[PDB]
C-alpha cells in the first residue's frame, strides 16, 4: 500500500517528553541515595535549630534516613491507606544538669526516630491518597520582584517613575518614600505610621546641609522638607538652629503631650512609652532576616535587583548604616530626570509557575514547624533524664499538613480517567486560581484574553469556554519548563543575515528584549536573507522594516497549537471557535468495543498513547509462555533453564475494573505465544485506541439530506441497523456493599442456609453465604442473605391476628438483605470476602 | 472556678466520671507507644482496667457535642440540619 | 383548539366573568355531588374512551346570566350543609 | 460495631437509547430522539442503507468548512485501496484532491443519485455521501428523568423533601409568580403557597378528595404563618387576629 505524502517542513527536533515537568521536580525534594544534603536539607534548616529556650535545652538535627515503609505494598489499597514511608531523624537535647550528647556515661542520644511519614512518587507520577490517586496541578502567578505602576490623582507630585513606589517582597515590608508637599512629608513605615520624614534622615547621619540643601536646587517641590527645617529668609546662622541642623539633642517644640527629638523619638509614637534601653525593638527587622531577602541566597529576587536598582549590601541590610534606602531613593530621582524603566502587568516575563517539585517544599515546612507548637506543652511535665526520647515530637501534628493538601486543596484534583488520552491534558494545564493576593477576581479585559506573548508558551485556542474563559488553559507542544518557573520555547538564532539550523531555548523574559521573525519567511541557503520587510514582533508589537534587528527565528509551526489539539485534521480550514468546542468534548470521551483509527490523520496520535503509558511496553527481550486475555507472562534469559528458578515477571492484565468515573479502562493481548519480543514491543492494546493510535470513535457512512420536520432544532434520527450490531455499548458499572452490624439486639451473620419462610432467597445464595457469578434477573431481590432478628424473637398477640388471615406463618428471623435500588440494575464484577483477617485491619 | 465547670459546661448535663475515664486511658496509650511502637490493642488494656472490650466502645458514642441543628449543609440558603428528619 | 370555548367570550363584553362563570360553580357541583344540576344532559362534554362518554367538564352551562344575586360567603356555607358528601367502604 | 465486610459490583451494560448526545471532533451536536425504520429508508443503486442520516440545518453560523476534505476524499481513499498525511496548517490541496477524485468508483463530484424508498422518485439535484468522524458523548445522570408525587415532610418547616427511593419536587421559585399575577389569577396562585407546600392539614385532606372521584375543598391556614405569631410573641410585642 503506497504511502503519498504532500507536505513536510523537516524540523531539527522532535516533540519533548510531555511528562518531563511532573517528574525530575519532585526528584529534587525528597533527596534519598543520589543527593546529599539539599533538598530535604533545607526543610530541617528552617525549623531547626527549635529553641524552647526555658533554661539549658537545646535541640540540633543532624541528618536524616529512610528506611522501609509501614508494612506492605499491596494491602492499603483495599482500606484507604495513603503508601508512604516513614522518616528518621537524629535529635540531641540537653538537659540543665549538663547532659548533652557527646560521650557514653551521663550521655544519653537516640538515633533512630519514625514519626513523620510523606507519600512517593510511582512510575508516572501520581501521588495515592485514602485508595484515590491525586495529582497536583501547578498555577501561574505573578513572580516577586521590583515593579512600576501607576497612581490616580495627585497630578502635583514626586515618586519613582510615576507615583507612588510599590514594592513586594514577601512579606517583610512595604517601603514607602513618596513626596507630599504643604507640610508634614507623607512616609509610610509597614501600614500608615505617619511621621515626620525630616527626622528620619537626621538618624542616618545626614544634616541640613545634604538633602535640602544639595537638591533643592534642582526642584522647588521641597515644601515638605522645608517645614521642619524652618529655612526662611536668611537670618544669622548659629543660635537659629532647629531640628534639621542638630542631631543629638535637637529642638524641643511640639504642639502635644510629648516631644519630638529625632533619634529619640521614633519609639515614642508609640503611646505610652519606656527608656532607650530597646535600642533594636523593631530595627532589628530591617536586617538579618527573611525580610529582605526573598529566596534562599536571594536566588529568585536577584534579577529583579540588581538590574533596576545599583548593586546589592548582604542578604539584608545591615546595623545603622542601611543602603536599602539610599539605593532607592536615588531611583526615584535617576528616572525623574530622564531613564526608562517601565514594567509590564500582563507579561508573561513577570510571571512564572510553581510546579509539584517547590509546592512539595513550602507545604512540608508549615507542617513540620506545626509540632513545635506541641514540643513544648510536654517540656512543662517533663521530669528529669525522661524527656529525651520520643517523648516530645509528636507523629500526628507533623501527619497532618501534609496529608490535608495531597486531597484537600486548590491544586488537588481527581484525574479525568474518562479518556487516556483526556488524561495526559488533565495534567496539561495551568489554572490562573490560587493565592488570594497574587490573583483576584476583579476586572481584567487585558488579561483574561490572549497576548500575543503566548505565541508558542500557552495555546490560544485550548481554552475552558464560559465565565472562566482565559484563567484556564493549557501548555503547547514545544513548551516545556525548566527548574526555574517561566516557560522555555525553542528559537533558532541568527546574526546579520546568516542563520543558524541550531536552536536555542530561551525564557520569556529575554522575549521582549530582542526581537523574533517568522517562520513562513523567506530564506535561500544560510547566509543571505530574502526580503526588506521582515514581519517580526517586538513584545505585543508587530514592528517591521530591518534586517539585522532580529536574532531570533522560529524554527516550527506546530509551537502555536497544543497537544490535543494538533490531532484534528486540517486546522487551518477550521474556526478558533469550534476547534474548542471540539477539544472540550473529546476528553469527554470514552472507551468503545467498536474503535478503529480514523482514515484521515496528522502523526500525532501514536506520540500520545506512548507517553500516557497506556499500553504496555516490555523491558527485557525474551519468548513469551502464555498469551491469555487477562494474564500474560513473560520469561527472560537470565537465569539457568528451571521450572522454579528464573525471572519470573508476570504482568497483571487489568481486567473489568472500576474507574474514577465509572469508565471502561480494560486492555486486549495484541501479542501470540512463541514470537520473541523486545523492549519498545507492545503486549496490549489500550481500552480507548486500535494498534496504539487516536481510535476514540468510529466512522459511518451518511445520506445528507434534510428529514420532513423531524430534524428540526439539533434533531437527529439514527438507523436501526446501527442498534443490530450494538456498536455503541458502554459499560457504565456501579458499586454495592452490605455492612455487617452489632445491634443490642444480636450481631447477625451471613450465610446460605437461612431459616427463611420463602425459597427466593436460597436460588441465588448457595456458595455458602455468597451468590456465584454472573446471571439474570431484576431490580428489587436479594444480593447478600442477611438474617437480623426483631422484636427481641418475641411475636405479639394483636400481631397474630394479621398473620392469622394470610397463612399463620411468622418465623422469628426474616431476610433483610439489601434490595437493589431504583434504576437499573446489572451484572457482578468480583466477590470479596473478609471474614476477620488475620492481617492488619482496623 | 473547677465546681461549677465540673457539671454545668456542656448543653446537656454530663457525669463526672464520664469526663475523666477519656484522659485515663490517654495517659497510657502513649505510653505503650513511645517504648514499644505500636498500638496498644484492646486485649493487654482489658487485663488492666475493669472494663471488658465490648461495652467500653459504646461508652464513646456518648463522648459528644453533639452537634447543633441550624447548620448549612449543600444549599446554604434555606437547608437545615434538622429540616431533612422526617416525622413519625 | 377547543369546543365552544371563544364562542363564549365573544357573547358577552368581557372575560375576566367568564372566570367565575365556570369556576366557583364548576368545583362547586362536585362538592355538592351531582343532583345540584338541573339541566338536562344534553349540555356535556364528550370524551371519547372505550366507546363511551365520561367525566362532564363545563362550559357549556353558560347561558341566562345575571347582575346581582347572592353574597360570597353562602355560596359554600349552605352548600356543603344540605350535602355532607363522604366516602364509604362494604 | 461491624464484623465483617462483603462488597459486590453491578457492571452495566448501557446501549444506545434515544436521549443522549453526539458530537465529533469539529463540533456536530446533536441528539437522537426517532428511530428510523429500514423499510422507509431511501439509498443508493447498488441497494446501501444509510448508517445516520445527519442535518443540513445549520452552517453559516459555525464557520468551521474543513471537513470536507475528509468526506470527499474518504471516499476516494476507501477506492483506491492509501492513508493520507496532511500535517498542520499545511497538507493536501483543493486541485490535489480534485486529482485523486479522478479514480474511486464512479463519481468524482460526490453527488451521487438517491433513490426514494418512499414515493420512489428520485431526488431532484443528488446529495453527498462518505464517511464522517463522529462520537457518542457519556450520557450524565444530570438530567435523568424526575418526578415526584407524594415524599416525606419535615416537623417545624413542614415542605415537600427527596429522599433517595423517593424523586424530588420541584420549587416553584419566585420568578415563577409574578408571571402568573400578571394575567391576574386566583386560586392557582394560592394553592402554590399552602396545600402543595406549607400548608399539612390540607394537604392530607385533598389526598382524600381526589380518590373517591371528588373535589378539594378550600385550604387553611399556612403553618410558616400561625408559627409566626409565637415567633413574633417573644419578641416583647403581643399579636391577636380579628375577624370582620
Amino acid at each position: 500500500r503506497i504511502r503519498k505524502d504532500f507536505g513536510k517542513r523537516p524540523q531539527v527536533l522532535d516533540v519533548p517528553y510531555l511528562l518531563s515537568i511532573q517528574l525530575d521536580s519532585f526528584q529534587k525534594f525528597i533527596e534519598q541515595d543520589p543527593e546529599g544534603q539539599y533538598g530535604l536539607e533545607a526543610a530541617f534548616r528552617s525549623v531547626f535549630p527549635i529553641q524552647s529556650y526555658s533554661g539549658n535545652s537545646e535541640l540540633q538535627y543532624v541528618s536524616y534516613r529512610l528506611g522501609e515503609p509501614v508494612f506492605d505494598v499491596q494491602e492499603c489499597q483495599i482500606r484507604g491507606v495513603t503508601y508512604s514511608a516513614p522518616l528518621r531523624v537524629k535529635l540531641r537535647l540537653v538537659i540543665y544538669e549538663r547532659e548533652a550528647p557527646e560521650g557514653t556515661v551521663k550521655d544519653i542520644k537516640e538515633q533512630e526516630v519514625y514519626m513523620g511519614e510523606i507519600p512517593l512518587m510511582t512510575d508516572n507520577g501520581t501521588f495515592v491518597i485514602n485508595g484515590t490517586e491525586r495529582v497536583i496541578v501547578s498555577q501561574l502567578h505573578r513572580s516577586p520582584g521590583v515593579f512600576f505602576d501607576s497612581d490616580k490623582g495627585k497630578t502635583h507630585s514626586s515618586g519613582k517613575v510615576l507615583y507612588n513606589a510599590r514594592i513586594i517582597p514577601y512579606r517583610g515590608s512595604w517601603l514607602d518614600f513618596e513626596f507630599d508637599p504643604k507640610d508634614n512629608l507623607f512616609v509610610r513605615i509597614d501600614r500608615r505610621r505617619k511621621l515626620p520624614a525630616t527626622i528620619i534622615l537626621r538618624a542616618l547621619n545626614y544634616t541640613t546641609e545634604q538633602i535640602l540643601d544639595l537638591f533643592f536646587e534642582k526642584v522647588d517641590l521641597l515644601a515638605k522638607l522645608s517645614q521642619s527645617g524652618h529655612k526662611r529668609i536668611e537670618t544669622l546662622f548659629t543660635n537659629d538652629l532647629d531640628h534639621g541642623p542638630y542631631i543629638s539633642e535637637t529642638l524641643r517644640v511640639d504642639p502635644t503631650n510629648d516631644r519630638l527629638s529625632a533619634l529619640v523619638e521614633i519609639y515614642r509614637m508609640m503611646r505610652p512609652g519606656e527608656p532607650p534601653t530597646r535600642e533594636a525593638a523593631e530595627s532589628l527587622f530591617e536586617n538579618l532576616f527573611f525580610s529582605e531577602d526573598r529566596y534562599d541566597l536571594s536566588a529568585v529576587g536577584r534579577m529583579k535587583f540588581n538590574r533596576s536598582l545599583l548593586r546589592e549590601e548582604i542578604e539584608g541590610s545591615g546595623i545603622l548604616s542601611k543602603d536599602d534606602i539610599i539605593d532607592v531613593m536615588k531611583k526615584l530621582i535617576d528616572i525623574r530626570n530622564g531613564k526608562g524603566e517601565v514594567d509590564d502587568i500582563d507579561h508573561l516575563g513577570n510571571r512564572r509557575i510553581r510546579s509539584v517539585g517547590e509546592m512539595a517544599e513550602n507545604q512540608f515546612r508549615v507542617g513540620l514547624v506545626r509540632v513545635e507548637r506541641a514540643v513544648k506543652e510536654r517540656l512543662s511535665l517533663g521530669d528529669l533524664d525522661t524527656l529525651m526520647p520520643q517523648d516530645m515530637i509528636n507523629a500526628k501534628p507533623i501527619s497532618a499538613a501534609v496529608k490535608e493538601f495531597f486531597g484537600s486543596s486548590q491544586l488537588s484534583q481527581f484525574m479525568d480517567q474518562n479518556n487516556p488520552l483526556s488524561e495526559i491534558t488533565h495534567k496539561r494545564r495551568i489554572s490562573a486560581l490560587g493565592p488570594g493576593g497574587l490573583t483576584r477576581e476583579r476586572a481584567g479585559f487585558e488579561v483574561r484574553d490572549v497576548h500575543p506573548t503566548h505565541y508558542g508558551r500557552v495555546c490560544p485556542i485550548e481554552t475552558p469556554e464560559g465565565p472562566n474563559i482565559g484563567l484556564i488553559n493549557s501548555l503547547s507542544v514545544y513548551a516545556q519548563t525548566n527548574e526555574y518557573g517561566f516557560l522555555e520555547t525553542p528559537y533558532r538564532k541568527v546574526t546579520d543575515g546568516v542563520v543558524t539550523d541550531e536552536i536555542h531555548y530561551l525564557s520569556a523574559i529575554e522575549e521582549g528584549n530582542y526581537v523574533i521573525a517568522q517562520a513562513n519567511s523567506n530564506l535561500d541557503e544560510e547566509g543571505h536573507f530574502v526580503e526588506d520587510l521582515v514581519t517580526c514582533r517586538s513584545k505585543g508589537e508587530s514592528s517591521l522594516f530591518s534586517r539585522d534587528q532580529v536574532d531570533y527565528m522560529d524554527v516550527s509551526t506546530q509551537q502555536v497549537v497544543s497537544v490535543g489539539a494538533s490531532l484534528i485534521p486540517f486546522l487551518e480550514h477550521d474556526d478558533a471557535n469550534r476547534a474548542l468546542m471540539g477539544a472540550n468534548m473529546q476528553r469527554q470521551a470514552v472507551p468503545t468495543l467498536r474503535a478503529d483509527k480514523p482514515l484521515v490523520g496528522t502523526g500525532m496520535e501514536r506520540a500520545v498513547a506512548v507517553d500516557s503509558g497506556v499500553t504496555a511496553v516490555a523491558k527485557r527481550g525474551g519468548v513469551v509462555q502464555y498469551v491469555d486475555a487477562s494474564r500474560i507472562v513473560i520469561k527472560v534469559n537470565e537465569d539457568e533453564m528451571y521450572p522454579g528458578e528464573a525471572g519470573i515477571d508476570i504482568y497483571n492484565l487489568t481486567k473489568y475494573t472500576r474507574s474514577n468515573q465509572n469508565t471502561c479502562i480494560n486492555q486486549m493481548p495484541c501479542v501470540s505465544l512463541g514470537e520473541p519480543v523486545e523492549r519498545g514491543d507492545v503486549l496490549a492494546d489500550g481500552p480507548s485506541t486500535d494498534l496504539g493510535e487516536l481510535a476514540l470513535g468510529q466512522n459511518m457512512r451518511v445520506a445528507f439530506m434534510p428529514w420532513n420536520g423531524y430534524n428540526f432544532e439539533d434533531s437527529i434520527l439514527v438507523s436501526e441497523r446501527v442498534v443490530q450490531e450494538d456498536r455503541f455499548t458502554t459499560i457504565h458499572i456501579q458499586e454495592l456493599a452490605c455492612v455487617s452490624r452489632d445491634t443490642k439486639l444480636g450481631p447477625e451473620e451471613i450465610t446460605a442456609d437461612i431459616p427463611n419462610v420463602g425459597e427466593a432467597a436460597l436460588s441465588k445464595l448457595d456458595e455458602s453465604g455468597i451468590v456465584y457469578i454472573g446471571a439474570e434477573v431484576t431490580g428489587g431481590d436479594i444480593l447478600v442473605g442477611k438474617v437480623t432478628p426483631k422484636g427481641e424473637t418475641q411475636l405479639t398477640p394483636e400481631e397474630k391476628l394479621l398473620r392469622a388471615i394470610f397463612g399463620e406463618k411468622a418465623s422469628d428471623v426474616k431476610d433483610s438483605s439489601l434490595r437493589v435500588p431504583n434504576g437499573v440494575s446489572g451484572t457482578v464484577i468480583d466477590v470479596q470476602v473478609f471474614t476477620r483477617d488475620g492481617v492488619e485491619k482496623d | 472556678i473547677t465546681r461549677s465547670i465540673a457539671d454545668q459546661a456542656r448543653t446537656i448535663r454530663i457525669p463526672v466520671h464520664m469526663i475523666e475515664t477519656i484522659n485515663k486511658l490517654n495517659r497510657i496509650s502513649r505510653q505503650m507507644l513511645q517504648e514499644m511502637g505500636r498500638e496498644p490493642t484492646p486485649e493487654e488494656l482489658a487485663e488492666r482496667m475493669l472494663m471488658p472490650e465490648d461495652k467500653i466502645r459504646k461508652v464513646l458514642k456518648i463522648a459528644k457535642e453533639p452537634i447543633s441543628m441550624e447548620t448549612p449543609i449543600g444549599d446554604d440558603e434555606d437547608s437545615h440540619l434538622g429540616d431533612f428528619i422526617e416525622d413519625t | 383548539a377547543r369546543v365552544t370555548v371563544q364562542d363564549a367570550v365573544e357573547k358577552i363584553g368581557n372575560r375576566f366573568d367568564l372566570v367565575l362563570v365556570a369556576a366557583r360553580r364548576a368545583r362547586q357541583m362536585q362538592v355538592g355531588g351531582k343532583d345540584p344540576l338541573v339541566p338536562e344532559e344534553n349540555d356535556k362534554t364528550t370524551v371519547i374512551a372505550l366507546r363511551e362518554i365520561e367525566e362532564g367538564l363545563i362550559n357549556n352551562q353558560i347561558l341566562d346570566v345575571r347582575e346581582r344575586q347572592e353574597q360570597q360567603e353562602q355560596e359554600a356555607a349552605e352548600l356543603q350543609a344540605v350535602t355532607a358528601i363522604a366516602e364509604g367502604r362494604r | 460495631g461491624v464484623l465483617k465486610i462483603v462488597k459486590v459490583y453491578l457492571a452495566v451494560k448501557r446501549r444506545i437509547q434515544p436521549g443522549d448526545k453526539m458530537a465529533g471532533r469539529h463540533g456536530n451536536k446533536g441528539v437522537i430522539s426517532k428511530i428510523n425504520p429500514i423499510e422507509d429508508m431511501p439509498y443508493d443503486e447498488n441497494g446501501t442503507p444509510v448508517d445516520i442520516v445527519l442535518n443540513p440545518l445549520g452552517v453559516p453560523s459555525r464557520m468551521n468548512i474543513g471537513q470536507i476534505l475528509e468526506t470527499h476524499l474518504g471516499m476516494a481513499a476507501k477506492g483506491i485501496g492509501m492513508p493520507i498525511a496532511t500535517p498542520v496548517f499545511d497538507g493536501a490541496k483543493e486541485a490535489e484532491i480534485k486529482e485523486l477524485l479522478k479514480l474511486g468508483d464512479l463519481p468524482t463530484s460526490g453527488q451521487i443519485r438517491l433513490y426514494d424508498g418512499r414515493t420512489g422518485e428520485q431526488f431532484e439535484r443528488p446529495v453527498t455521501v462518505g464517511y464522517m468522524y463522529m462520537l457518542k458523548l457519556n450520557h450524565l445522570v444530570d438530567d435523568k428523568m424526575h418526578a415526584r408525587s407524594t415524599g416525606s415532610y419535615s416537623l417545624v418547616t413542614q415542605q415537600p423533601l427527596g429522599g433517595k427511593a423517593q424523586f424530588g419536587g420541584q420549587r416553584f421559585g419566585e420568578m415563577e409568580v409574578w408571571a402568573l399575577e400578571a394575567y391576574g389569577a386566583a386560586y392557582t396562585l394560592q394553592e402554590m403557597l399552602t396545600v402543595k407546600s406549607d400548608d399539612v392539614n390540607g394537604r392530607t385532606k385533598m389526598y382524600k378528595n381526589i380518590v373517591d372521584g371528588n373535589h378539594q375543598m378550600e385550604p387553611g391556614m399556612p403553618e410558616s404563618f400561625n408559627v409566626l405569631l409565637k415567633e413574633i410573641r417573644s419578641l416583647g410585642i403581643n399579636i391577636e387576629l380579628e375577624d370582620e
